[PDB]
């Protein structure tokens, strides 16, 4: 079945490369949102963090 | 000498703080992993440099 | 050759071994110490098990 059969085999090698890319890409993450205003809150929150009233 | 000085290293090991059996539900790629300690709670927590 | 001026071969073996037997007294001293070490280590095998 060599004319279609060989070529079908190369298609399966391609798919495996793709799945691997989703895994490779997912490897930065890093999704913590709090923005520019909350750069002030981190000083405020070190003092609440050693607070026993929370 | 082999029998007595193996034991002294072994005292440290037995005197562990305890250690738990969790399973990773899912990974965070900042080298933290969501690990459900199985009778206990869920915790997102860093790993060693062995893994 | 091998039997002519034999008294000169005689003196160097005699000299060299005489020096080493002083240093070979320090090796039997060691035999003596490690007879004791095992007795101290046998009570410490007991203390470690304790």
């Amino acid at each position: 079945a060599a004319p279609y059969a060989a070529k079908l085999k190369q298609t399966e090698n391609d798919l495996k490369d793709i799945e691997a890319r989703i895994k490779e890409k997912a490897g930065v993450k890093e999704s913590d949102t709090g923005l520019a205003p909350s750069h002030l809150w981190d000083i405020m929150g070190d003092r609440q963090r050693l607070g026993e009233e929370h | 000498n082999d029998k007595v000085r193996f034991i002294k290293d072994e005292l440290r090991l037995l005197q562990e703080p305890g250690s738990y059996v969790g399973e990773v539900i899912k990974i965070v790629s900042d080298k933290k992993v969501l690990v459900k300690v199985q009778p206990e709670g869920k915790y997102i927590v860093d790993v060693a440099k062995d893994i | 050759n091998n039997n002519s001026a034999l008294s000169n071969v005689n003196s160097d073996i005699y000299f060299k071994l005489k020096k080493l037997e002083k240093e070979y007294e320090l090796l039997t001293l060691q035999e003596d110490y490690i007879k004791d070490e095992q007795r101290h280590l046998k009570r410490e095998l007991k203390r470690a098990q304790e």
